[PDB]
């Protein structure tokens, strides 16, 4: 559902937050604290129940956090009707001048 | 402001140099001498600001 990039993840260091939606994305930068509490169900088993919507419970704290953006989704979750055939889903990450 | 205006700051000292177009915002002191205070600020521990 996304990734985190950072340094030291607390309301210390600025920090990003990207999350990537059902076809949306909402990549922001703040000072939160932390988000890491996803309330994981007893019975999060897939087998039993996959229901999990809206699980994030993220940007619990924002203390000096301005900057957001939205845009349209990233990953396009395509079927080739069948499993064998998985999204061989690539993507590459660097950070030179923003 | 008759009496002068100290809304208006800048940082003093870093670790190291700054990387071109890249704000450096923070909150703690700066570890010069021998002392490195953990927030007391004391002797050889100037604030950056
Ligand atoms: C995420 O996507 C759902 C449906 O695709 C939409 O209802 C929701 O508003 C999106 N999230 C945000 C923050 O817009
Ligand atoms: C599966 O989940 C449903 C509700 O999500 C529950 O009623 C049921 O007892 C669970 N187990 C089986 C074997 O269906
Ligand atoms: C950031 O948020 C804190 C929260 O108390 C506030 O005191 C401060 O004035 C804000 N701005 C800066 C630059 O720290």
């Amino acid at each position: 559902r996304g990734w985190i990039f950072g340094t030291t993840l607390d309301s210390k260091t600025q920090s990003l937050l990207i999350v990537n939606n059902a076809t949306n994305v909402v990549i922001k930068v703040c000072e939160f604290q932390f988000c890491n509490d996803p309330f994981l169900d007893v019975y999060y088993h897939e087998n039993n129940k996959s229901r999990m919507e809206s699980e994030l419970r993220v940007y619990s704290s924002a203390n000096n956090c301005t900057f957001e953006y939205v845009s349209q989704p990233f990953l396009m979750d395509l079927e080739g009707k069948q499993g064998n055939f998985k999204n061989l889903r690539e993507f590459v990450f660097k950070n030179i001048d923003g | 402001k008759v009496s002068g205006n100290y809304n208006y700051l800048y940082r003093l000292f870093r670790k190291s140099k700054l990387k071109p177009f890249e704000r450096d915002i923070s909150t703690e002191i700066y570890q010069a001498g021998n002392k490195p205070c953990n927030g007391v600020a004391g002797f050889n521990c100037y604030f950056p600001l």
